[PDB]
């Protein structure tokens, strides 16, 4: 499995679309996160089916995270950029299903996988 | 000693009679009793044995704290004569946080899974020695029935699963002879998620009723041809589904090719077996939690998915009392194969915070052609006083 | 949950052991008995790699020189027989209460 | 192994010699010992076993509190080698608050009654598996001997009672072969209330001396023809009646067709057996409470209701010490069938308030043709220190 | 299985090698261990068993208080495999405050004395059933060997004494076949007081070295002709007498027809056996108290009363450590009969007041034709910390 | 039953799968568990047994204090079925502070060393009786393998050492038949210090991998010709040496004729066995302390001293967790002789001061031709809470 | 088993005899109670043999409870009526024999049955 972010670049204090392409595995299989490094700062997550998302508070209402499991591509639509950081795309670390979606932590055989695969990261400077 | 063939008819079941009760939790307040979970019962030709996955500690023990964790390297397969509580002299037969065992008529096969979550090892101990081992193939919690395997003509079949806990997983049916894996069959058919199979000999094959943790509150069926190793899978037709969680009886529906997609996520190890077109099954009385336990026959429950006609209901554990995993085991009578089942009586954390530990007692019932009354046989430990 | 790492800078002689502590403002121990705490290593110029998940479970292919310990609010990452390849920043991450996924500040390890 | 036929004569009994003593209560002050009641002794061809109805707890256990209650779903039939105290490794052979067991020469039959008071179930476990079950027929505390059944030529007979505790009840004599109920005979004859029968093989039949809880302080007799399943019943002739409560020896009268109507209500499980026209019997020394225990031969006590001629008296438990249930069991010698008896040594609640629990020890005596002296073998637990 | 005949030679004894040690007292500080005294060792054809007279309580038990009393109705014969400490699962084989046991090659004979002091009863339990009993004949503490009987060709001989503890008593040699007393022989010869005999098979007869509690610090010998039941008795010639109390080696004298009248009163159960004209014997190192234990060969000690030539001395228990009863038992080797001995390691009251109880551990040594070094194997319980 | 000959090939080892784990220390916090050290595993034809040298006390016991001392007269050889924790019912098979045992196919040989340091005695107990004994020949801690002996065609071989702990010592290879020492061979070859040999059957001979406590961190090899009793000795060629202490892998060197003189002093009981020119071996991960445990195959490690090519590494105990003695034992499969090994998991004093006692748990792995994943199975006792 | 009360009606502040007929079972088999509802208020009980009775304190000396086991009929003779309620006839719930009659609660196998059968009740005003 390998992830390859793209779309990063110089943006004016405007919108930018970050794309993360997965190769060697199916994106539908994994919860997908966006993690940015200015240390590490979780930004947003996209559910396996692409129907549920969580956002960091500071990006709520500005960033939109989406995916196209057919294209094996994860997206982060960045709007009203203020956000300069190296943005990583990482798979794994499902949230708790009891909060709406993710892993069934209360099952007899709970499982967890960390962020076991990361992309090289795409730089975003605003 | 000859290999078991289970080549006798299933004798008529009018219901189930009380067979055994370990009273482990109650005894633990006044004795050194193992912390356990995932118990099951298996019988050699002469007598029945109770198994359980210890947590490497007794209940009255500083190590019983935080025993909810289901996979530790200190978990071992406990083995006692049925009715002997898991005292300190209990033999730990192998290292395992998931296991199954049958007796093929000559010796005990123990399938024991331990090691790292994503890198588990299944050890196959036959007649007291490690004969074979297989590594996790999907690298996500290799796990097995937690009930007795079925061992016909020296060929033992165990259902083993690896992969997503609540998604598509890779289930295989291993065929073991004297502890050696001679064949591995991938799960085939329409069962979409198979865990913790409750298997029984149905000569010439083996039939498993399992747990769909992903999409079905109806239980998947796996039929195993021990001769050609073919596999077919389906779901129990019965409109009275056996999983927990599940929808209420009025609103529940089943489909014996596909999961019913009714509170399908999560589940509990349960059992069912066919009686002609009828199905004998047990299930928690509570539809969403593991409280109480009941068994009943669903008329046409094995063939007609619209059948909700229930009969021969027996309360095993009252709906106010905790239940847990249940599983089938089969006992060769004079002229038939009897069906028996155990119920895990889970007490302690997380549900009960009066104690720090998580353990279980067991109650065991056996099919009868005679008559029976009513009762309730819960664990009966007063955790407030413990 | 706030994730506090200590020390923020660590100097390690090759071949000796190195311990990094990480404290959460709240217990990371789930009712299922597992501590939802991960450890990540970001080697200089590389993307972060998972070292430990669930407090003490080493990730695929991770050397057994890395040992995660602890439970609840206090966790330790021990790097046995440290080598020059172990330099970088080690981040602990809690995954119990999400969102947000929260990392520690990162402990910088150098020779 | 061949079925027992008990086809040897009853050799001479001059009295009874000490055989075994579990010392359970004394040991429980310094060990994990089961809370028990209704003990009995039964022997396979090689060695004797002590049985008891556990209360699902040890004595040093918060659950031993309020163990006077005689029917709970946590009561199980404990089984140990005779002389092995009911420690934590004791095998619980079945769920039961009333039970009987014999060995037919090949395997152990356990008759185990549990479940709801008015809806009890009797499970018949033979050679380690549930073979049969029968539901309460009178829906009022189905109950059985609380002592060994008698198993002749593979046909086991157990006396079971259902109905009024102190009124007319429905007693049946079940004939079990390898755990299967092949015939049921209703109580026949003149015995008006039959409970807790103490049965012994009297080839070609079986003879039971039982408890009349309703109208007789004389003990009913039930003779069982194992061949044609016929039943006849009567009362022990002996003017020295064996029940407790009873009238004093001077004022007591008996009638070996009818209950004597002398302090007939209530009773205690006891035993007697014929020696020609004489009767060997045991009974509490105290006429109204279960204090002390004595055995003696009543000359012509089996045929002459006016006989009060006593001989060969032995004190087993001094009259200041607590007795309880007693029952017969038979042991095949080289050339004869010996009669043995146990005594339940009840300690604790309600009578003894120093402790919260109710349990027992046992003392076991066996018939001898030799000579013997005198002694007293009470429980010996000093409950004040417990 | 065929009756033992012990028809093999006594092969060379160069001394004794360590065989077993129960460590009972040390374990009792951290476990439930029986209070015991008068231990002995006896072996069936396959393996050795440790016996002991329990006090009906464990050491960590309010009932262990005042366990110095040697006769209570709660004393029972404990029986374990040699090396298994008398834990709570120990089988109590009979009621006894004095006992002996041998295996005749087919089954265990247990001679068990209990009951009133002046009216005791000896029960003879063979192959798990009471076969015979005899009443005290002198009505003053009927008592037996406290070590294994000797069982040749199915004829078991046990020495039993009744009468004055420290005066003339009535000793009889019972001959038991499958538990039945077939013959009783009165003590004959010159031995004037015989108690607690340590007997071993000396084909075709049986030889006992016993305790003279009345007038001899030299040990009486009883030779038993198992064929014609004749009895002859004498004393060990050895000028190094084996009883405690006794005079110092320099001032001690012996007479192998009469007691030496040297500190003759009181004594201790010990053992000796002939090796040609030499005698192997053990004895407390301390001449007046039961402290330490030594074994040695006295050259010509079996035939020359003036012999004080000692050799092959071994300290078993250092003279600062508590000894107690010791006794012989014999083990059939491939080509010879080995002599073994145990030592009771008495701890507690009255001598040691740090604890309230009186119990023992055991150490067991076996004859060897090989070589051996030196050591000391006392009980090793730190009673101050207990 | 016929003598073992081990005349089957060593079939393929791909690694080792989990077999057993006693969890003794964790259980001891909540039960009566023996204090032990120097454990090992040996199997009769049917099932495996765990042995250990008790300290004559349980862990929760005032006597567990100061159990670091490795030689006391209260040390005994504990013997349980593998997986049964050393509870209070554990049989002490002999007095020993150093021991070895094999089953020759008919009975158990136990070699038991006890007594004074400079004058020890080795007792040879075969089929439950002391058959032979030998005195210390060098009068400096006579000591033996602390793992199973190897018993071929009824001829058992045990390596025994006497003399300097860290200098030249006198090692002999005893050949025992049914407990009788029939031949003694002095150590021959180039191995300069041999202790605590881990021996396995290599038909027609026996191969031992031992501990050089004096000059080598490479392990000595002793090959034993059971037919002519010839001895040859060498060192494991592998550049990856197995002793602890040792130099790091990069700087370590080996010599399979001479000790490598690399941190040679001191050592630990370990094991290795040849697979063609390769060597399977286990060792502590730490190289200077007994922390962690790993096993791996060294390609050409049995014949090329320069080989540091490692493969098939498995972590058995993580490097943060305490290891201890490890040893080999062999298990006869259907067509195989499997190699298995145990690891002593030492906890407590001196290294761990949270407790006063020194004891161990064990983890047991067996060779597999199948596949396996990864894990870690340390003792897991939280000594802070103990 | 079925109970059918009768005799209830309008009574002037006089006497009134209530009758309870048992069908499907023998009255001699059961302790019989009278329970009135104005909640539930136990009134009186009749022993199985018809020789022993207990009364509520407020009705002692006014109400007489009797039975005829041959007729399977339980009676409550009400005198000096002040008592308006629906009167139920119920079987079971024996008193303690140690107080003169009823069940042997101290026996090893004690049994108890509640008021498992009630009549429809007869109104008294
Ligand atoms: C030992 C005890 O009584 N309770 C413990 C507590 O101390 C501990 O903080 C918690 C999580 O480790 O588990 C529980
Ligand atoms: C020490 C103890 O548990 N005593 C109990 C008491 O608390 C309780 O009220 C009573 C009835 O429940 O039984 C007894
Ligand atoms: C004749 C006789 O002994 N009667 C006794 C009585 O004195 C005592 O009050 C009662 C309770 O122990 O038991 C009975
Ligand atoms: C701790 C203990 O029980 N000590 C007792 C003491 O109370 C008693 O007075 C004495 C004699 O009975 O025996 C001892
Ligand atoms: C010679 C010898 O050792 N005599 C001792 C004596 O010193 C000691 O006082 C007594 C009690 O221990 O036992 C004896
Ligand atoms: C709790 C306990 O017994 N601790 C003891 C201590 O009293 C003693 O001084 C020391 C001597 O080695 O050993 C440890
Ligand atoms: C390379 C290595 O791990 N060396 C360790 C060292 O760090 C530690 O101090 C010592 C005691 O645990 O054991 C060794
Ligand atoms: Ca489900
Ligand atoms: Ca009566
Ligand atoms: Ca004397
Ligand atoms: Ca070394």
């Amino acid at each position: 499995g390998r992830l390859q972010e793209s779309g990063g670049g110089v943006v004016q204090p405007r919108s930018l679309t970050l794309s993360c392409a997965a190769s060697g595995f199916t994106l539908e299989t994994y919860t997908m996160h966006w993690v940015r490094q200015t240390g590490l700062e979780w930004v947003a997550v996209s559910s396996k089916d692409g129907n549920n998302v969580y956002y960091r508070d500071s990006v709520k209402g500005r960033f939109t995270v989406s995916r196209d499991n057919s294209k094996n591509t994860l997206f982060l639509q960045m709007n009203h950029l203020r956000d300069t950081a190296l943005y990583y795309c990482a798979r794994g670390s499902d949230p708790d299903y009891d909060k709406g979606w993710g892993a069934y932590r209360n099952t007899d055989r709970p499982s967890y996988d960390g962020l076991d695969v990361w992309g090289q990261g795409t730089t975003v400077t605003v | 000693a000859e290999y078991r063939n289970w080549s006798k008819p299933q004798c008529g079941i009018t219901g189930f009679a009380p067979f055994s009760k370990d009273n482990s939790i109650r005894l633990s307040a006044g004795g050194d009793i193992w912390v356990t979970r995932e118990p099951y019962v298996s019988c050699d030709p002469d007598k029945c044995y109770q198994f359980a996955l210890g947590q490497g500690t007794t209940i009255n023990n500083v190590h019983s704290n935080n025993t909810a964790r289901d996979r530790t390297p200190h978990r071992t397969l406990l083995m006692n004569e049925l009715g002997v509580p898991f005292h300190l002299g209990t033999k730990q037969v192998c290292i395992a946080w998931s296991s199954s065992s049958c007796h093929d008529g000559k010796a005990w096969l123990h399938v024991c899974i331990t090691g790292d979550d994503k890198n588990a090892t299944a050890s196959f101990i036959y007649n007291g020695r490690l004969v074979d081992s297989v590594v996790s193939w999907s690298k996500d919690i290799l796990r097995t029935q937690e009930s007795e395997c079925v061992c016909i003509n020296g060929t033992c079949t165990v259902v083993m699963t690896d992969g997503n806990a609540t998604g598509k997983a890779d289930t295989k049916i291993l065929f073991i002879e004297e502890g050696k894996i001679v064949h591995t069959s991938k799960l085939s058919g329409s069962a979409q998620h198979v865990e913790e199979c409750s298997c029984y000999p149905r000569y010439p094959g083996v039939r498993c009723v399992c747990r769909d943790n992903w999409k079905g509150s109806n239980r998947p069926i796996v039929d195993i041809n021990i001769k050609d190793h073919s596999i077919v899978s389906s779901y129990v037709c019965s409109g009275l589904v056996g999983d927990t969680p599940r929808k209420t009886d009025s609103s529940s529906s089943s489909h014996c090719l596909n999961p019913n997609n009714e509170k399908g996520g999560h589940g509990v190890k349960g059992w069912a077996f066919d009686d002609g077109n009828d199905v004998w099954m047990g299930r928690t009385i509570n539809e969403t939690s593991r409280l109480g336990y009941e068994t009943f026959k669903v008329v046409e429950g094995w063939s007609n998915p619209k059948s909700k006609l229930q009969i021969n209901r027996q309360v095993i554990v009252d709906r106010g009392d905790r239940s847990g995993y249940s599983g089938i085991f089969s006992v060769e009578g004079k002229s038939c194969i009897n069906r028996c089942f155990y119920v895990e009586l889970i007490r302690g954390r997380k549900e009960e915070t009066e104690v720090l530990w998580t353990s279980n007692s067991i109650v065991v019932f056996c099919g009868t052609s005679g008559t029976y009354g009513t009762g309730s046989w819960p664990d009966g430990a007063d955790l407030n006083l413990m | 949950i706030v994730m506090t790492q200590s020390p923020l800078f660590l100097s390690v002689t090759p071949g000796e052991s190195a311990s990094i502590s990480c404290r959460s403002s709240q217990s990371l121990l789930h009712s299922n008995g597992y501590n939802y705490l991960d450890w990540y290593l970001q080697k200089p110029g590389q993307s972060p790699q998972l070292l430990i998940y669930w407090g003490s479970n080493r990730a695929s292919g991770v050397s057994d020189r890395f040992s995660g310990r602890g439970s609840g609010t206090d966790f330790t990452l021990t790097i046995y027989n440290v080598e020059a390849e172990d330099v970088g920043v080690y981040y602990c991450m809690q995954a119990l209460q999400t969102p947000p996924w929260t990392f520690g500040q990162g402990t910088k390890v150098d020779i």
